[PDB]
């Protein structure tokens, strides 16, 4: 963890610890706590249903600068013999 | 010296093609000649009178899914559920689709009337009416962006609000009959806030592209000397 | 009061314009999948003028609510 | 004071007429997808109908709002 | 002051007329566009009957709003 | 003076059978084009069979409008 | 006297029926038209059946404005 | 005496299912003359089976005017 | 006596449920008559089947008076 | 007596869920005659489909008398 | 006690919402019967796509009842 | 208090916007049904397509459910 990521990881560590502590001030609290663990289950439910090795080959598909390969130089007329 | 960037990473293919998916939405008319090597200073001319609609659509849509990917993230609210956010890109739309039309004329503001016969007090109510389905063409463009982060939200509060009351009123060994039905029922909702979230933006960007590509109609001004 | 009261009544009754908005938008998005039925080689644009009547129809249904926060807020 | 209470409930009612409004242009542009599935070859001229007719629907819908400002402002 | 009150309510419920004159001119101007679809070579006679029909339905929405102002003014 | 009162309320009810009848003459003048799309060289029996029902259908719009004036007047 | 009051806001509701009657006759009356683009060589039976259809459609127009009158006189 | 006041207003809100009787006869009388559009050689055993429905409809009509008279008389 | 009083309102109103009952057997009798139009040779089996939907669908019709008698009687 | 006064009004407002469900089981039997038109010869499967789609609909018709002996008994 | 009384007013008015979805699961399932017509050869399919858009009708039909007993219990 | 009285009357007359709702995702998702009749070769890009209009059909369902939740909450 390099010096700009940890100022990122309680820079969105002490988000959630703002924030959480937000959830429990309110007026509807419980209603608001048991948002959040209903609204991550949808986090786990997305890391164990898209296959992440055909998201990957379909955005490697999405540019056309990466998806078909380069066509520039045949190895004919270059060479020099 | 930024960064160097890896040639093929995932957020720079992500990007240029929503980049390419939206200067796709408008693209230039095909012009009236073959294009030679002298028709191009009046196709890169053409492609300067034109409003850069690429990035005004990508700048409106790299935030509002980013702002309303946040709705759902956990203990996070998507900053679009108030009214000062949804419609400060609601208005800032039709001010950008106004703008234009208020500079392909030259004046500051024309609306003036031109004369008719019979039909005068006929269309004198229309261009009065047009106006006014131009100018809700604003409130239209905004609060519907606005409604669908409250209105998911709204409600996924009092489903919750009562899904609790079943392991409240009764135990929490009791979540057998009711309970684990209730709680697909209430799961089944941020599914379907993920595909709202996914796809207001889409609705609302597509609605910035239609709603500003009908002011930049332009023309070719390389017709001076064509055989010789 | 029943001039804060009354208009509850009324706000209730002006939101039952977003029926037939519903049903407007159920048969406008129906024929899109009937549409796309004939020649789905080039849907692209069907559904490039799906979202010009559906931005259209959501030109009545905010054109409702426009009156229910007239008469709450 | 029941005259501006009593005009509460008839400004929500008043906007019901802008239900079949939004059923009206529903299938006015559900006709429309319909309407390009023939003949997408020449599908501007429809459009360009469809514009026509919108604008005459929202001859219905202003027509009613006329209305609804009219109880209140 | 019920005279003046109670033309209020009835003044929102006279232009429930105006739902159907919106949902009679979207299925008129819907097969406008399908009329347009079997052959789009002669059309001008067809919207030269589409216009026709539009002033016979607004022979409908004025002549539910005669009744409006009536109640009102 | 409650007589003369309520009889306002029910006068804008009357008038939402006006709602579908101005649905009604819509189908009816849209399958009028529908009508003409399939055979134009002789459509002047089917206009010539429109005026006809439209007569009729305003013998519905009359008929709930015998209804209106009735309370009114 | 809520008596010869209350059978004036129960008058206007009772003709609402008189709403899809309109809309009734307006899909008899559209498929009649269309119904004479199939094969105008033969149309005289069909509006020989239309009137007939538009007798028992006042069968219910009628039928309901019974009603009415015996409510008010 | 609302006794024989509230059984009034019910009156005029017993007869709108004739409403729905009206628009149902109307696609059911709609449906036989596209029913004689196809085959207007044998169509006396679609009218033949026109008033079988017919009867059947009325069959809801006066089971619904059953109940206007019982709370009238 | 409002509990005697207030069951009339309530009366009219549980009826509406027949509105939409006469509705489903006009296009379910509509049908019945595009079903014979295609063969005729065997269409027995179809009013065979006729007589199962109208018997299903005044379980719906008596499953509305079920309710208007048990608030009458 | 409010109590189990107004339980009497909301009672038959309460089955008018029930109008719908009339009209949904119309077109579902009525293209189960369509459905029979296309092709009986194979027909026991498209009625061994439709009860399945009654038994559903009466998920809704059942659905909504839930809530109507709730709000009685 | 006007609050324990005028939810049961509204607990049977937030049922009406069951209308329509009693008309939309018709349509839904009438066109399955359609739908199978044209191709019983492969049904299974599209009854394997009628059971999901049905399981999608009731999270409109359960999604009304959910105000009903939250207005109630 | 009839302020938070009869916000609990238009609390169930603001829900009949889902009646629509209800009845716009039937034919919605009836002509899914018809649309993979025509080619279930293809179909994934209709359905590609229905969940589109589902998810803006919810943006009329919520869109209603937005204002009861503002009367009541």
């Amino acid at each position: 963890y390099s010096t700009q990521a940890k100022i990122a990881l309680f820079g969105a560590l002490s988000w959630i610890l703002y924030r959480a502590d937000g959830q429990s001030k309110a007026h509807e609290w419980i209603v608001d706590l048991n948002l959040n663990v209903l609204q991550a289950a949808w986090l786990i439910s997305f890391s164990s249903l898209i296959p992440f090795r055909a998201v990957y080959f379909a955005f490697r598909g999405m540019a056309p600068a990466t998806a078909s390969t380069l066509n520039g130089l045949k190895t004919f007329s270059s060479i020099s013999l | 010296s930024v960064r160097d960037v890896k040639t093929g990473s995932l957020p720079t293919n992500f990007l240029t093609g929503v980049y390419r998916f939206w200067r796709s939405q408008n693209p230039a008319e095909k012009p009236h000649d073959p294009v030679n090597d002298r028709l191009l200073p009046a196709v890169v001319d053409a492609s300067d009178k034109r409003a850069s609609i690429g990035t005004w659509a990508t700048t409106f849509f790299c935030t509002i899914i980013s702002c309303n990917l946040l709705g759902l993230m956990p203990f996070n609210e998507a900053p679009t559920s108030g009214l000062g956010f949804a419609t400060g890109l609601g208005v800032s739309v039709w001010a950008t689709a106004t703008i234009l039309g208020l500079s392909k004329t030259g004046f500051k503001f024309p609306g003036h009337f031109i004369p008719g016969g019979t039909p005068w007090p006929m269309a004198f109510i229309f261009v009065p009416l047009e106006t006014i389905s131009y100018t809700f063409r604003a409130v239209s463009l905004g609060v519907r962006l606005w409604v669908n982060m409250l209105a998911g939200h709204t409600l996924l509060h009092i489903l919750t609000g009562m899904a609790l009351a079943l392991p409240f009123s009764l135990g929490f060994f009791s979540m057998v009959p009711a309970t684990f039905g209730v709680c697909c029922l209430l799961s089944a909702l941020v599914g379907l806030e993920y595909l709202v979230a996914v796809l207001q933006s889409g609705v609302f960007s597509i609605l910035s592209t239609v709603y500003v590509g009908e002011f930049n109609h332009d023309k070719f001004i390389g017709p001076a000397a064509k055989i010789v | 009061s029943v001039l804060a009261a009354s208009k509850m009544v009324g706000a209730g009754c002006a939101t039952i314009a977003l029926a037939g908005v519903g049903a407007g938008l159920g048969v406008m998005f129906g024929s899109l999948i009937n549409g796309a039925a004939r020649n789905p080689n080039i849907a692209k644009q069907l559904v490039g003028y799906a979202l010009l009547g559906f931005a259209l129809t959501e030109s009545i249904a905010l054109f409702s609510l426009l009156v229910v926060f007239l008469i709450l807020f």
